[PDB]
């Protein structure tokens, strides 16, 4: 047979391209890492620096006193114990604090009291991670493109995790930390609102969550086919497209009926898949309090 | 009730972006030249956006897309058949001529540049302190073609820098003048590399380059494609 | 008709069967051996997509949907009633597959490019096949397989999976299944990366294939580089599926009593089988 570059044959190195500067504070970038020469045949076998922020803290940091919560549930529950906190491992399940209290900041530590103290750690998290895939795109100069579709994410997360169960008024609605505990969480939703695939957001932000997985599983069929032409590094062919570019579209329109520059393909996909957390983010947003059950909706429509 | 306009105010943001999108993809490619070269027929029931300003890499230019999209060059096909779509045989030689399958571009005259500032594409004789770490280091391995005859050996390695990775690999024919050939297309085993797509003597009409050390993008194409286009014409002899 | 740049490559020869015959365009769309197989087949399929939807009463998609040869038969033929429709059709429908891709290689003949995608599809070919070919031949009769219907084959896996308790407890599905989110979120930088960074900050100079990868070393400390993430896309991908083409090649085929049950190979080990606390002691 021959080459399916999917392992370049060889690897190489130098020093460590750095990086860039602009703007960015070094003072704070730290030292390189090692080279694991496996990593490789891949993608690079380079490794690190990072920026190690007012924002590199914070969040990581409170990032943990949030994975040291649901390792202080499970070293309680597995009886403080070696060989529990193996076996049920998994099983282990802090739930949230029961439909009696509400909301309210004032439940007792064990029952349910212990998961508040856990999401707050969280929240503190991800929207002082996400602040950070800012400052990253600026001090480069960079469209908050990435910046941007990281809320998307947030957005099933926030529904699922403060949203929903606000209007809900049950910190109970929401979902646990433990292996098992949510997996049935979803089982035990699909069914008190009835049956989900009847729901235009989880039958469509599942719709989704198959093109970005056809058409990014598209991109990669195309864009290494032709890496012989130029065909890896994107950027240098917008501007310059080459028998690259080309054959590449060319294949599509001889095939499908059209197809999509080089800046397009992206901005193709890249909504494709931001809009599986945001028909979910939605789909989600209403059973409980605007539709008490959906096979309702099936028949009615209205 | 809320219900039912969420899911229809939403084939909104999808037809209302089918379109935003397909727009921005048409670009570099529309409107369609005809079996000549006009403006032809139904052209599509979509527009065409509004232009928009690159600032290129360190003031090396600027380029305006879509617009002026003129082929910079001739072409070696004269139509076999009568109507619209038909086949276009090639002319005499469809590879040096660059056609078909062995088509090349109308891209600038120089070699990519790292964000650094020097040029991008470069040779390990010349990295600034490269050894091959691990795989099978071909500086000494006498490629063949696939017709079955010797042809040249590896001389060297060329290399994308922030990038690092193979790219390229030089090779000394049978008069001490030196080819570039397309990693991703060779194969390297114990002690002899393979090249599949072309062959012993077809490695004579190989366009080459121009400064041993510097390679624009524009001369990358000519060489990449013809190596492709031989996947056909090159195979009467494998 | 043709893209300003289309007209230097279309180039005759390039078929593995007929030769110059079935070798041309039609408008932007190609043809090809398979482009009339790619037909004679998928039509033949329509063909039959209203001879059952008829013989059904409606005409409505929300409930059409010629069903699978019932529980019963077995693995022989079948009346034209039910299922020996929804066999020959299989049997035209998958055919066309054959072609659709068979016809998308005489597409990467004349470009000769890499062959990336004719293989991509394989992938999706089987996600199929083994959904209605191998698992219910496996299993006992074509019956098991799915209807296709629009609204009706997604009750078809409503059911089965339930089958065997909650379904997410199938390890060939769950771990089949982050091989499936991920991917998304690899789409998700990929292209709000490589698109930040082509439409940077209204003004300033276009980035580079530099800063890209800078971006996440200052954020991840990482870069699968350029090249390398377009393969752990298509990879990513193409896993995923044969991790789950996998996880139904076996529920009932060789597990049948309800997946939950399975996670007890663990939680009744030797060495803390027994021992006292938490939820299992
Ligand atoms: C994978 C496990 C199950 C399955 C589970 C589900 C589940 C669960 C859901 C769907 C949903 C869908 N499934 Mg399914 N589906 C299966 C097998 C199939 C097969 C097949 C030939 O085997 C087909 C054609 C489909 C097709 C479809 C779509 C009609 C619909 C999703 C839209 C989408 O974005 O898709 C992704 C594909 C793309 C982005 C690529 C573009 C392809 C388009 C979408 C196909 C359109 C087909 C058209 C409607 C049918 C034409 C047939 C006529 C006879 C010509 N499924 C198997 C058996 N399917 C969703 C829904 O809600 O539907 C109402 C949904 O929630
Ligand atoms: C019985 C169960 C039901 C069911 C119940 C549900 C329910 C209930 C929900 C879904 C949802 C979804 N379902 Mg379902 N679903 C069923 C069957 C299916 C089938 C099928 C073929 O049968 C399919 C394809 C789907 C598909 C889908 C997706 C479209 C969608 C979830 C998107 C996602 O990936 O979010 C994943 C992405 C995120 C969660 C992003 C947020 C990321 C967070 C912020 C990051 C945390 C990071 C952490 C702290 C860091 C760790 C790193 C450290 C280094 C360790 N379902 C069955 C029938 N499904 C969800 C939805 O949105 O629906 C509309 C949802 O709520
Ligand atoms: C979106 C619809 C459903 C849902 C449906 C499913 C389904 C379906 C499946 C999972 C699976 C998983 N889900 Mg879930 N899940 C939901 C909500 C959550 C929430 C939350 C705080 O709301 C959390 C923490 C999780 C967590 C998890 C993981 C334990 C596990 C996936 C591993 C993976 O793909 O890693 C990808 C990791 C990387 C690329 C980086 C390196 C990661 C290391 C090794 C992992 C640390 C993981 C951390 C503890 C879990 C993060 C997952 C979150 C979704 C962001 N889910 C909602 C309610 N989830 C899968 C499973 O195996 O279940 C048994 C599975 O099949
Ligand atoms: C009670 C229901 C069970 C359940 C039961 C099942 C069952 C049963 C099955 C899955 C399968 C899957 N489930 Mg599930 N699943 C559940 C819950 C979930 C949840 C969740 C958050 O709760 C998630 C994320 C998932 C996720 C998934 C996927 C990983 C996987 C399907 C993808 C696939 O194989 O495609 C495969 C793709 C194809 C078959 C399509 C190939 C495309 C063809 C060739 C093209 C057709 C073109 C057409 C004819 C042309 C139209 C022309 C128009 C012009 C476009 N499930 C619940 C708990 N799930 C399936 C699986 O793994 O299958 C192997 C499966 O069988
Ligand atoms: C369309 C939505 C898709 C999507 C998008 C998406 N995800 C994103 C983004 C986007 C656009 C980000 O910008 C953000 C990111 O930064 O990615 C690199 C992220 C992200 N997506 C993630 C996960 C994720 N996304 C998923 C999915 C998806 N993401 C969708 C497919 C899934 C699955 C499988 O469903 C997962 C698991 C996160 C890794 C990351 C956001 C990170 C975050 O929020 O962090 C808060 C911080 C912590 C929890 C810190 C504690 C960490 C560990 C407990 C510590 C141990 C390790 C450490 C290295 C030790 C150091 C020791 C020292 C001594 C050195
Ligand atoms: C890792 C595998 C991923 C993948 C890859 C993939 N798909 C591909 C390719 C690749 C590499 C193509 O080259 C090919 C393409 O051309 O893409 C643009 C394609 C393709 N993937 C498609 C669909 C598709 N892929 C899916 C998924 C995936 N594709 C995976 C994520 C899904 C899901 C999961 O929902 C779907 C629906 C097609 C649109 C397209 C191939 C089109 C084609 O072959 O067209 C000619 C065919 C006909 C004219 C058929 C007509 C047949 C008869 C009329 C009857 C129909 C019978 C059928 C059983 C009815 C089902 C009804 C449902 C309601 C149940
Ligand atoms: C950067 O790289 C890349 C490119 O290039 C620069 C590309 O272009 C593409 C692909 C191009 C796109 C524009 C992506 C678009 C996004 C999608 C989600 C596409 C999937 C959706 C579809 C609706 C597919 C359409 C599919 C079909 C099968 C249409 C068929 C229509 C008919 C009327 C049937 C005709 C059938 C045949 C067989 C033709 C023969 C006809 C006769 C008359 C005879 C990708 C992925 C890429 O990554
Ligand atoms: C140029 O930009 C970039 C891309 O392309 C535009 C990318 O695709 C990615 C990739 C990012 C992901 C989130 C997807 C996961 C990536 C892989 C390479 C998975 C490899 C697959 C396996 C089957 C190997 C299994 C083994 C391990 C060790 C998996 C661990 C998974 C990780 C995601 C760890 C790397 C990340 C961090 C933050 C280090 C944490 C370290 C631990 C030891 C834990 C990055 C970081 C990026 O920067
Ligand atoms: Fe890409
Ligand atoms: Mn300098």
């Amino acid at each position: 047979a021959e080459y399916q570059n999917i392992f370049s044959q060889v690897q190489v190195r130098g020093p460590a391209d750095l990086g860039m500067t602009e703007d960015v504070n070094l003072a704070n970038r730290s030292g390189v890492g090692p080279f694991s020469t496996l990593l490789g045949w891949f993608g690079n076998a380079q490794l690190g620096p990072i920026y190690l922020g007012s924002l590199g803290v914070l969040s990581l940091f409170s990032g943990l006193m949030w994975f040291f919560t649901i390792g202080i549930w499970f070293w309680y529950q597995a009886g403080w114990n070696p060989a529990v906190f193996l076996r049920d491992l998994f099983f282990f399940s802090l739930e949230p604090p029961a439909p009696e209290y509400g909301l309210s900041f004032a439940a007792p530590l064990k029952e349910g009291g212990l998961w508040l103290i856990a999401s707050f750690f969280m929240f503190v998290a991800v929207w002082s991670w996400w602040g950070r895939t800012y400052l990253r795109a600026q001090a480069l100069g960079m469209g908050k493109h990435t910046a941007w579709a990281f809320l998307s994410a947030i957005w099933l997360w926030m529904v699922l995790g403060f949203i929903r169960p606000i209007l809900m008024g049950s910190w109970s609605e929401a979902v646990p930390y433990g292996i098992f505990s949510h997996l049935d969480w979803t089982n035990n939703f699909s069914l008190v609102h009835g049956n989900l695939f009847y729901n235009p957001f989880h039958g469509l932000s599942i719709a989704f969550l198959y093109g970005s997985a056809l058409l990014f599983a598209m991109h990669g069929a195309t864009i290494l086919a032709v890496s012989r032409f130029g065909g890896e590094r994107e950027l240098e062919q917008i501007a310059d497209r080459g028998t690259a570019a080309e054959r590449a579209a060319l294949f599509w329109r001889w095939t499908m009926g059209f197809n999509a520059t080089m800046e397009g393909i992206h901005r193709w996909a890249i909504w494709m898949a931001v809009l599986v957390t945001l028909t979910g983010g939605i789909g989600i947003l209403l059973s409980g309090t605007v539709v008490d059950n959906w096979y309702v909706w099936g028949q009615n429509h209205g | 009730d809320l219900a039912s306009l969420a899911i229809y105010s939403f084939w909104i943001f999808l037809a209302g972006l089918i379109y935003y999108l397909q727009t921005e993809n048409m670009r570099e490619g529309y409107p369609l030249e005809n079996e000549d070269g006009t403006p032809a027929a139904n052209q599509g029931p979509f527009p065409l956006p509004k232009p928009k300003t690159f600032i290129l890499p360190h003031g090396r230019g600027t380029l305006t897309v879509p617009g002026p999209e003129s082929e910079d060059r001739p072409i070696a096909l004269a139509r076999t058949a009568v109507s619209e779509g038909f086949p276009h045989a090639p002319t005499g030689d469809p590879m040096k001529d660059g056609v078909g399958p062995a088509s090349w571009v109308a891209r600038r005259d120089l070699p990519e540049l790292d964000g650094h500032g020097h040029n991008k594409i470069k040779p390990m004789k010349a990295a600034a302190g490269f050894h091959v770490s691990a795989g099978k280091n071909p500086i000494g391995l006498p490629v063949r073609g696939c017709d079955l005859e010797i042809a040249g050996k590896v001389v060297d390695i060329w290399v994308d820098i922030p990038e690092q990775m193979a790219r390229f690999l030089e090779v000394e024919l049978k008069d001490g003048s030196t080819r570039l050939l397309p990693m991703q297309m060779v194969k390297v085993q114990s002690n002899r590399v393979h090249v599949n797509a072309l062959s012993s003597d077809l490695f004579a009409g190989i366009p080459t380059i121009k400064s041993p050390t510097e390679v624009t993008l524009l001369e990358e194409d000519k060489i990449c494609g013809y190596v492709a286009g031989g996947l056909m014409y090159a195979a009467p002899k494998r | 008709a043709l893209l300003s740049f289309e007209r230097k490559y279309r180039v005759p020869g390039g078929t593995l069967v007929g030769g110059n015959l079935f070798d041309f365009w039609v408008g932007p769309f190609y043809v090809g051996f398979f482009g009339v197989a790619t037909f004679f087949f998928a039509a033949l399929g329509i063909i039959l997509i209203a001879w059952s939807a008829v013989l059904q009463g409606t005409w409505n998609p929300q409930l059409i949907s010629v069903y699978p040869p019932a529980l019963e038969y077995g693995l022989g033929g079948a009346p034209l009633a039910k299922g020996g429709l929804w066999q020959i059709i299989t049997i035209c429908a998958t055919g066309a597959f054959v072609s659709w891709a068979l016809r998308e290689v005489e597409i990467c003949r004349k470009l000769g490019i890499g062959y990336h995608i004719p293989f991509a599809f394989a992938f999706a070919i089987l996600a199929y096949l083994t959904l209605v070919l191998f698992r219910p031949v496996m299993m006992g009769a074509w019956g098991y397989a799915f209807p296709y219907g629009i609204w009706t084959h997604l009750d078809w896996v409503s059911n089965t999976g339930y089958t065997y308790g909650n379904f997410h407890y199938n390890p060939a599905h769950m771990i089949a299944i982050s091989f499936f989110f991920t991917n998304a979120l690899a789409l998700a930088l990929h292209g709000a990366l490589v698109l930040s960074a082509a439409n940077p900050e209204k003004g300033k100079e276009m980035r580079t294939p530099d800063h890209e990868d800078t971006f996440f070393r200052d954020l991840v400390g990482y870069s699968i580089g350029t090249l390398g993430i377009h393969r752990l896309g298509l990879l990513l991908s193409l896993s995923a599926v044969f991790f789950s083409a996998l996880c139904m090649i076996i529920t009932g085929t060789i597990w049948f009593d309800q997946w939950v049950d399975w996670w007890q190979w663990w939680v009744k080990l030797p060495w803390w089988a027994n021992i006292p606390g938490g939820i299992n002691g």
